[PDB]
């Protein structure tokens, strides 16, 4: 049957410093035991000064990013280019992955 | 598929249709609500151009949206029905989910609003019916009296009329009811009832009806005598002097 | 007839035009907009000596930091008001922050043209445009105090001041000379508390008219009577004085 | 499941409903009261899914007032009971049906008689002289069909019961936490608040 | 596109009248005369087939419908009217009552529906009313024989005898003069034939006449054999000859 | 577009009344009358058949009464068509109350109904009105012998003697006047058919122009008896009541 | 004549005119000014707000519709916020699905075709706003001039709005002069302004009046309001 | 009486539908332009008004393709034109879709006939404002067309529309003549050119671009291609030349 | 009230003025047609007239094939004619799919009737300003002759004519029949039948033709076909010699 899903690996850090942040992801997707791209970047800058990470199935997490990323593009087109705060962003994503409660994003993701 | 836009603006910046339904309130029977100190009471006339009904079964002019509140109107009595259910059907859900029967002036800005959407949907025309809402609040006993009309705008009244002649009996009203001291009693209340119907009604014994309502669901219809008995007092009131 | 969305040789929306006519025969509504918060102050009107004037509310909560007056047919401003608090407790819902005053603004006059038979852009279910104007008055981060008008047209405008209703033209009038770039609240208040003296057909008194403001610190907020039968005195003073 | 039992005597109706509340391994309320007045002179008690339980019982409650609003009178427990058999025929057939079985006890003014009935989620309506349903069935109805006369007083009634609600918690493997009992009569309904030990 | 006419065509005017409805009467009126008797042991419709040229062939041309085996039609006013409603007539026979019930309907309810099609094209939006009348003759069980007259307005009453079109006043009159609760079906059938002539202009033959009957069974035109109580349909359309043998004892 | 030929049928004329109800109105006043009298022992229902001929079926005929129920039955005044599509769908009505009850519809709920119906084309749909004015005949074990009367409007009331269609103000002068609260029904009866005799605008009143029927509760049962008056039974008690 | 023939959109005259669409046009006339004017690297726009009262604000007429493209308004407001919306979808669809900027060409077609619309079906209203779309995509900068009647054009300059007319001929004029301001921003806004003033007559561009935008072959679509063209009155 | 002509669907007395003809007004005010069939192609070309030094050249296309053969000119509403052709391609890809070979010009022709004809059945919507000349080549010919807003059309040798369909008309009437062996798809381009130069005289008022396209078994490979550079100047002379 | 001359509504005579100016929309192309029926065949002729030089004669048809056995010409306006030839064409293929055979041409008319009738009783469709008549041998009831106008009305006919000139061509046509005595051209060839068919419609009209003036159509046992300028051509050289 029909599996919808997969799993590409990779792991992912997020830390946050005093007066910065980082996010890190190794470069390496795969698919059971072979290795599709020694480098498929995974840690995405957003605009607004954010940068965020699905990982987990690649189609999942790069349709949230690309999703997101648009979200963010429609924020300012909708109140006057306001800048996404870092915690509005967070709510944002709570909306969008919990969109998909009954047929979830298979990632785990960090801003 | 019919959404003809029936009720629009015109140059001068009237909405017709609603204007035009306010006429047919002026020219329903007369309705009038006085509020106490700690009732509130609801009369209305009764039409003669055919007599020979069967008071029994013909429908009443007060109507009770809920065991605390109640509902009487000038204008199209078909039209009247309508909201009436509506308020009840809202009545009884409010209970369902806020677990506490609805509040005089919530029923009120519901029945208004269903009657404000009338004036600006297509396909249907306004509800040639005004209303007086009153009642008790639960656990309260402040009394309330509200009043709609097509429009669907809404307000309280120290008290109030509506239907033909109101024009007149509030009049009476005005320069009858003191906000200072508001009828302290039941009586006394239904008797300032009574005799501003008096000025309309050209002495009706059976063509005037009065409810009394009291805090905590206490509802009552008073009988021709009761009723009677205010007319021939009051008459006298009149006569000695 | 004449389609409900028809345009004038003068390429103007008949409607819109007989909509703005009737707000003229409606209720004076008066904003004024100052550094330290916007004031909003209405015309109670009440028609009878019976009608018990505090239950006419012509000044609404949008939400904590905006705040709006109503000016014509008033039941007709309802689910506009309903519209706008909606929009603004959703936006926090899914930004977790305040709607921008502004934006608030822009949803609302989103439900303006919605109107007509079967207007091919959507599904505007909505026999006749709206015969309320609003002043709809906040605060934000971004910009500051803001005082907007909100007509039946869709289209919004931002004011220092704004008057609307029965005696705008004439209270607008008076605005212009008024209005400086330093004005106070309490001024502002008095100022507003002034001119719906001057339009209104009744002598204003704390009873046939209503005071508002929205300030940074505690948000919008309806003057009760106590306080603004004060202001009231407070202003008779100040005029007797010159 | 729970206990839900209704008895009908000389002139009134009996409701005798489990006040425990378990889910789990935890009883999370042991004052429950499984009933729910539909007219002054009608009590329905209810028993079965989870939520589906209160949600019904409250639905025909709200329906029951409407209609006693619109028409200024209360519906005979026949008719109220035929409205709610043919709801539990109507979801039974559904999307999800409501799990949820009911005993209607009511004082008909008309007919002046006491009335009780039993319906199951599947929208199975009777009439009985007393009823049950789950598991308390299974020791009730040979229990009534032994020591029950139709002329009993309310008082034989409630002495019925405890000898009933006796035998539930000698044999039930359930701790039910007693019941709540409700009189049904001319005169309106009633709870007994002293059952815990009559 | 879509429909916009979601409104009637048809309403009251301040005299209280339904201007279609009586300009559908009209057109009615117009039409040439059918009329239908009713005997003691069967009924007859008949009407004249008006031929709109020498080149049509009148025959692809039946303004006699049967709509059930035991009920017929016939009428005045708009030909094409009239087809759509047989059509639809024919059909609400099975839909509403066949499939249901396992047998043809009677003549009252068949009429009942036809009747209420017609009542809705009176009120519902954007349409005319039909501008026929339709005189239906029928047989059931418990009714026995029957004859009914439709019209735009979607009433319908139940006749001993009677005519509608062009001289329906003339022809009804001569019907009131020779009816009586005695007649036989060929009485009536020669009666018909009578009344009929007085309507016609040109050649009065099996030809430019339709004249059916409804009444006894007919076994013959079953189509199978087999099962007693199958006995065969009481409707049936009298050839050009058999007119004509009755013309010469007119 | 098509709003140029709405004729508008659910609006207020600037006096606030609907253009469409009062011409309905006026097509029922042109109706055959139907009379309605409630007695202590029963209910009856009189109508006067509109046009008539000699070559008219009465015996299969029916154009102003139609049994709704077994205790309700009503007369009607207006287009027949109109009032056969209000009667079936609250015949519907009654079906249901009846199968979500296991009770007969109250009289009065079932006329409410239909006259809710009817309030209903009277504001919105841009239909026309029925042009159907209704004598409702029941009985209940609530309210026993009721009379009601529903018009285009889709207002209704309940009455002791009541009349629709043509000439209703003669004849509601005429019952007004001989009406007894403690009447009978062969009183009601008689009252009737002399009402009908002296508001009729034909010649005389024979029975093949009338439709009659009664709503009793026949002593030798206890339960609710309609009666639809057959031409033979109409033309007997013609004669008797001394109309020959 | 004409009275018999405007009560909508769907009616023809007899002459073959669509009075509604015409009356619509009439909006624009009655709009403030805008104008634009594009060199072979960039593109601009220089709109004139306009105000109510003293102490209203003066109406933003300048919308962004992506990185790359914008647009002035000269009309109802309402109607550009619809337009200039749609517009925006188009971009991002353009975008998200083929990874690819929207050809300003294209972006003109789309708004055509959703005009022409409201124009031929019974019920609809035309829009009543003009619109003056630039941008810079694979083909260099481009100016589009968009009419309620569907009718878009390419241009190398244009203003529409009251007066508009002055502005018009005047770049009609400079024609020649500013297609050659490649590379220099500052002159090709300048240019604008100096455009923008030949319909001037009832006050001066003022600071808090004045609105310009700017798109090419390095400058993402930007809108600069106030102090910011100060150094352009 | 009269008012025949304030709705679409209407027919007037003299049976014709007014609306429609006020439609084809539009289209005799707009820019002319034409269409001419040659022996294994067909060649289209208009006239594109220069309102001013503003517009830039070349830049504001007219002609449209349809699928890969087929090519659409129209004089007019513009904007219907467009909307017309967007039907047009979709109805195109439909047909190949199903029955994988590109659509043949005469089955495209009705298309586009039947989707137009539609919009002169109901008053909902208003006719085209446009005359369409639209053609191509497929399995077994070349086919030029045009289409009237009430939806008629028919294939022709030549067609002209617009402004100066007199002037060409006129000229087109004389290669008719002048070749009744088959003008060649090299000469029809110049031919084109040279009449719409003749034909631009019922505007000569105001300056015009010139625009070209064509579709050839032999030039293009029966695919639809605009005529630039060179080609099209060497016509552009042609036509320049015998203006004088 | 005017307005019952705008929609299809009752005019107060009962008349449908609509309609009526439908049917004076069928000679707005100013063409005649009339067909006639063989012992096995049947044959319609219709003039064609092409104004225009830049025209391609080939594309100028008022004559449709509707199924492999159905033929139908039309009086009226071409697009109309396009619209009820497209709608017959479906209405026939999808016929043949559910019934499992060729729906016959008497049917097809019924069919189309039916529909014009719908346009006559609904307000927002509009009748159609054509007349059809449907041609073809049926497997049961061999050549037939098939009609229906905007009315909604249909009959089938031993032979008819349409358009302008109707009148004369009907007398004419009528006569040869009273002549005959018999409802149809007792001919074994279709080619003599349309021989015929063309012979009487120019003694009807008064008139000459050329091969490039008419237009033919013949129906046979299994197949309807029309003929070509050629085929014509032969015909029109046939009765040649014999006048």
């Amino acid at each position: 049957q029909f599996n919808p899903y997969g799993d590409n690996g990779g792991t992912i850090l997020g830390i946050a410093g005093e007066d910065f942040a980082v996010l890190a992801g190794d470069t390496r997707n795969i698919t059971d035991y072979s290795i599709n791209s020694r480098y498929e970047p995974k840690v995405f800058d957003c605009g607004d000064n954010i940068v965020m990470s699905a990982n987990g199935f690649a189609a999942d997490g790069d349709a949230l990013v690309k999703r997101f990323k648009n979200s963010v593009k429609w924020y300012h087109f909708d109140h006057n280019d306001k800048k996404l705060s870092i915690n509005s962003a967070a709510r944002n994503i709570q909306h969008l992955l919990y969109g998909k409660r009954f047929f979830p994003y298979y990632v785990h993701t960090i801003i | 598929g019919y959404d003809r836009a029936l009720s629009i603006f015109s140059p001068d910046g009237h909405i017709f249709q609603v204007e035009y339904a306010l006429e047919a309130v002026k020219r329903g029977t007369c309705a009038v609500g006085v509020k106490g100190k700690n009732c509130v009471v609801l009369g209305c006339e009764r039409r003669s151009t055919l007599k020979l009904q069967d008071t029994r079964i013909t429908p009443s002019k007060v109507s009770k949206i809920d065991s605390h509140v109640v509902l009487s109107f000038s204008g199209l009595n078909a039209d009247s029905r309508i909201l009436i259910e509506k308020a009840r059907v809202e009545a009884q859900s409010h209970r369902l989910t806020l677990e506490d029967p609805v509040t005089v002036e919530y029923l009120t800005r519901y029945v208004a609003g269903v009657q404000q959407r009338y004036t600006q949907s297509g396909g249907v025309r306004p509800f040639g019916v005004s209303t007086l809402i009153a009642g008790f609040d639960p656990r309260d006993d402040e009394p309330k009296l509200y009043q709609t009309e097509p429009s669907g705008i809404y307000s309280s009244w120290s008290a109030q009329t509506i239907g033909r002649n109101s024009k007149t009996v509030r009049e009476f009203l005005e320069k009858n009811y003191d906000r200072k001291e508001p009828p302290a009693t039941v009586e006394e209340c239904v008797k300032l009832t009574v005799r501003s119907l008096l000025e309309v009604v050209q002495t009706g014994a059976k063509n005037i009806e009065i409810t009394v309502v009291k805090p905590d669901s206490d509802i009552v219809a008073l009988s021709s005598e009761e009723i009677n008995q205010y007319v021939t007092q009051i008459e006298q009131e009149k006569q000695e002097q | 007839d004449r389609g409900v969305s028809t345009f004038s040789p003068e390429g103007r929306l008949f409607q819109v035009e007989y909509s703005l006519e009737a707000i003229k025969l409606g209720s004076t509504a008066i904003g004024i907009a100052t550094k330290e918060g916007v004031v909003l102050g209405v015309e109670k009107r009440a028609t009878s000596p019976l009608l018990e004037s505090d239950s006419i509310e012509k000044i609404v909560e949008i939400d904590r930091h905006i705040g709006c007056a109503m000016s014509g047919l008033t039941a007709d401003a309802r689910s506009m008001i309903e519209h706008a608090r909606t929009a603004a407790v959703t936006h926090n819902l899914y930004y977790d922050e305040d709607i921008n005053v502004e934006s608030l603004t822009q949803s609302v006059c989103d439900l303006a043209l919605r109107f007509g038979e079967g207007a091919s852009g959507e599904e505007r279910l909505m026999s006749r445009p709206f015969g309320v104007a609003l002043l709809i008055a906040g605060h934000d981060a971004d910009d500051g105090y803001q005082l907007f008008h909100a007509e039946p047209s869709g289209t919004f405008y931002r004011y220092n001041a704004k008057a609307i209703g029965s005696g705008s033209e004439g209270a607008q009038a008076e605005l212009l000379n008024e209005w400086h770039s330093s004005l106070t609240l309490k001024e502002a208040e008095l100022l507003v508390l002034k001119i719906l003296k001057q339009v209104m057909e009744e002598k204003l008194d704390e009873n046939n008219a209503q005071l508002s403001c929205i300030t940074k610190q505690d948000g919008f907020k309806i003057y009760d009577n106590e306080k603004t039968a004060e202001l009231i005195k407070e202003l008779k003073e100040k005029e007797a004085a010159e | 499941m729970d206990i839900i039992l209704g008895i009908r005597v000389q002139d009134s109706v009996i409701l005798a409903s489990s006040k425990a509340v378990t889910r789990g391994i935890s009883v999370l309320k042991d004052s429950d009261d499984k009933t729910r007045q539909l007219s002054p002179h009608t009590l329905m008690s209810f028993a079965g899914e989870a939520g589906d339980t209160v949600q019904f019982a409250e639905y025909i409650q709200a329906n029951i007032q409407l209609y006693s609003i619109r028409e200024d009178y209360e519906l005979s427990p026949q008719a109220v009971s035929s409205f709610v058999r043919q709801e539990l025929a109507k979801s039974i057939r559904s999307r999800r049906p409501y799990q949820v079985n009911v005993l209607i006890g009511g004082y008909d003014k008309k007919k002046n008689k006491p009335e009780l009935y039993q319906i199951d989620y599947l929208g199975t309506k009777v009439e009985l002289p007393y009823g049950a349903h789950g598991y308390s069935g299974f020791y009730t109805f040979s229990l009534l069909d032994h020591h029950y006369r139709p002329d009993m007083t309310t008082e034989e009634g409630l002495d019925l019961l405890k000898l009933c609600v006796q035998e539930l918690e000698k044999r039930m493997p359930m701790d039910f936490k007693g019941v709540i009992v409700k009189i049904v009569d001319k005169d309106g309904i009633r709870q007994v608040d002293d059952f815990q030990a009559q | 596109m879509t429909d916009r006419y979601s409104f009637s065509l048809t309403t009251f005017s301040p005299s209280g009248k339904l201007g279609q409805i009586d300009y559908a009467l009209t057109a009615v009126k117009q039409g040439v005369t059918s009329l239908g008797i009713k005997a003691t042991n069967g009924v007859v419709i008949a009407t004249e087939k008006k031929s709109s040229s020498p080149l049509a062939m009148s025959e692809t041309l039946s303004k006699v419908s049967l709509l059930t085996p035991d009920i017929g039609a016939v009428y005045s006013g708009m030909g094409p009217d009239y087809r759509v409603l047989v059509d639809k007539s024919r059909k609400v026979a099975h839909t509403s009552y066949k499939r249901i019930y396992g047998e043809y309907p009677p003549t009252k309810l068949l009429v009942s529906e036809v009747a209420k099609i017609m009542q809705e094209a009176t009120q519902s939006g954007g349409v005319r009313p039909f501008g026929v009348s339709l005189l239906i003759a029928g047989h059931d069980e418990f009714n026995g024989f029957s004859l009914y007259q439709v019209d735009p307005s979607g009433s319908y009453f139940p006749w001993k005898a009677t005519a509608i079109g062009k001289g329906s006043v003339a022809a009804k009159t001569f019907l009131e003069k020779r009816w009586n609760d005695e007649l036989e079906l060929e009485d009536a059938i020669h009666i018909a034939l009578l009344t009929l002539k007085e309507s016609v202009e040109g050649e009065f033959n099996g030809d430019t006449i339709e004249l059916a009957i409804i009444g006894d069974e007919n076994p013959d035109l079953l189509g199978y054999t087999g099962i007693p109580t199958d006995k065969g349909p009481r409707f049936r359309k009298l050839t050009s000859q058999e007119i004509n043998d009755r013309l010469e004892a007119l | 577009g098509s709003r140029r030929y709405d004729s508008r049928t659910t609006i207020f004329s600037p006096e606030g009344r609907l253009y469409q109800v009062e011409y309905a109105l006026e097509s029922i006043s042109h109706a055959g009358t139907a009379i309605g009298i409630m007695a202590s022992d029963g209910i009856v229902l009189a109508a006067e058949r509109k046009v008539t001929s000699t070559l008219l079926e009465q015996d299969t005929s029916t154009e102003k009464l139609y049994k709704l129920n077994d205790k309700i039955a009503v007369a009607v005044a207006g287009l027949t068509a109109d009032a056969e599509i209000l009667i079936n769908t609250a015949r519907i009505h009654a079906q249901n109350y009846l199968k979500t009850y296991n009770e007969d519809i109250p009289v009065e709920i079932l006329v409410r109904r239909l006259s809710d119906i009817k309030q209903g084309y009277t504001q919105h749909g841009g239909l026309r009105p029925f042009g159907v004015s209704f004598i409702y005949a029941g009985y209940d074990d609530r309210y026993g012998y009721q009379l009601y009367t529903s018009n285009p409007s889709g207002n209704y009331t309940g009455w002791k003697a009541i009349s629709v269609g043509a000439n209703t103000s003669a004849a509601q002068t005429l019952l007004q006047m001989d009406y007894k609260d403690d009447m009978k029904v062969d009183d009601a009866i008689e009252l009737a058919l002399k009402t009908l005799s002296k508001t009729t605008d034909s010649s005389a009143l024979t029975y093949d122009r009338l439709e009659f029927a009664t709503i009793r509760k026949g002593a030798n049962d206890g339960e609710v008896y309609q009666k639809i008056f057959k031409p033979q039974e109409i033309k007997d008690i013609l004669v008797k009541t001394g109309i020959t | 004549f004409r009275n018999n023939y405007d009560g909508d959109t769907v009616t023809f005259s007899p002459t073959g005119r669509l009075f509604q669409v015409e009356y619509a046009l009439e909006a624009i006339k009655q709009g403030s000014v805008t104008v634009g004017l594009r060199s072979n690297t960039h593109a601009v726009l220089v709109a004139l707000k306009r105000n109510a009262d003293e102490l209203s604000s003066y109406q933003k007429k300048i919308i962004k519709c992506d990185e790359h493209m914008g647009l002035s308004l000269a009309g109802l407001a309402p109607d550009a916020r619809v337009l200039s919306n749609y517009l925006r979808q188009q971009c991002n669809y353009s975008s998200l699905v083929f990874n690819r900027k929207l050809a300003v060409e294209r972006a003109g077609h789309l708004l055509c075709d959703k005009a022409q619309k409201n124009t031929q079906s019974y019920g609809g209203r035309p829009y009543g706003v003009g619109l003056l779309i630039i941008g810079y995509d694979k083909s260099g900068a481009h100016l589009l001039e968009f009419q309620p009647s569907g009718n878009v054009t390419e241009l190398y300059g244009t203003a529409i709005g009251a007066r508009s007319q002055g502005a018009k001929t005047y770049l009609e004029r400079t024609l020649d002069t500013f297609i050659k301001i490649d590379g220099n921003p500052d002159e090709l806004i300048k240019a604008g302004v100096e455009a923008i003033s030949q319909s001037l007559r009832d006050e001066s561009l003022t600071v808090d009046n004045l609105s310009i935008a700017i798109v090419g072959k390095d400058t993402p679509f930007t809108i600069y309001d106030g102090e910011a063209v100060a150094k352009y009155i | 009486g009269t008012g025949y002509d304030l709705s679409n669907s209407v027919f007037s007395p003299d049976g014709r539908n007014f609306q429609v003809e006020y439609a084809v007004k539009a289209v005799e005010n707009g820019t002319t332009s034409i269409g001419i069939k040659c022996n294994d192609g067909v060649v289209f070309a208009v006239e594109k008004l220069i309102t001013s030094k503003l517009l830039v050249p070349q830049k504001n296309v007219k002609i449209q393709v349809v699928d890969r053969h087929i090519g659409c000119v129209y004089s007019g509403l513009i904007p219907d034109g467009r909307h017309l052709v967007n039907r047009g391609r979709e109805e195109a890809a439909s047909f190949k879709k199903l029955y994988k070979t590109p659509i043949p010009i005469p089955a495209f022709a009705d298309r586009l006939g039947q989707y137009v004809q539609a919009h002169t059945l109901y008053n909902s919507v208003r006719p085209f404002g446009v005359s369409t000349i639209f053609g191509g080549v497929d399995k077994n010919g070349a086919h030029l067309y045009m289409l009237e807003p009430s939806g008629s059309y028919w294939g022709y040798k030549g067609a002209a529309t617009g402004k100066g369909r007199q002037s060409a008309k006129a000229e087109l009437e004389k290669l008719v003549d002048h070749h009744p062996e088959g003008l060649s798809a090299r000469e029809a381009v110049k031919q084109a050119a040279k009449i719409i130069y003749l034909a631009h005289e019922d505007n000569k008022e105001k300056d015009f671009e010139l625009e070209i396209s064509w579709c050839s078994l032999s030039e293009t490979n029966g695919l639809h291609k605009f005529v630039k550079g060179d080609l099209l100047q060497e016509a552009i002379d042609f036509a320049q030349k015998e203006i004088n | 009230a005017g307005y019952d001359r705008h929609i299809t509504i009752f005019s107060p005579e009962g008349r449908l003025y609509q309609v009526e100016y439908a049917f004076k929309a069928t000679n707005q192309t100013n063409i005649n047609s009339l067909a006639v029926r063989g012992k096995d065949c049947t044959v319609v002729i219709s003039q064609k007239k092409v104004p225009d030089k830049l025209l391609d004669p080939t594309t100028v048809s008022y004559i449709f094939c509707i199924s492999r056995t159905i033929g139908m010409v039309v009086n009226g306006p071409i697009p109309d004619a396009r619209n009820a030839a497209l709608r017959a064409k479906a209405e026939a293929a999808e016929f043949r799919y559910k019934y499992g055979y060729d729906m016959p041409c008497d049917v097809l008319a019924k069919r189309m009737a039916n529909l014009s009738q719908i346009y006559t009783q609904r307000a927002y469709m509009r009748p159609l300003g054509v007349i059809l008549t449907f041609v073809s041998v049926d497997e049961e009831l061999g050549p037939s002759i098939y009609k229906t106008d905007p009315a909604g009305y249909y009959v089938g006919y031993k032979a008819t004519a349409t358009g302008p000139k109707q009148q004369e061509i009907t007398t004419n046509l009528e006569n040869h029949f009273k002549k005959s005595k018999i409802d149809h051209i007792n001919e074994e060839s279709w080619e003599k039948v349309v021989e015929f068919a063309i012979t009487h419609m120019i003694d009807a009209l008064g008139t000459e033709f050329s091969k490039n003036d008419l237009e033919v159509g013949v129906a046979t046992k299994d197949k309807f076909f029309t003929l070509s300028a050629e085929n014509i051509e032969e015909r029109l050289v046939a009765i040649a010699e014999q006048d």
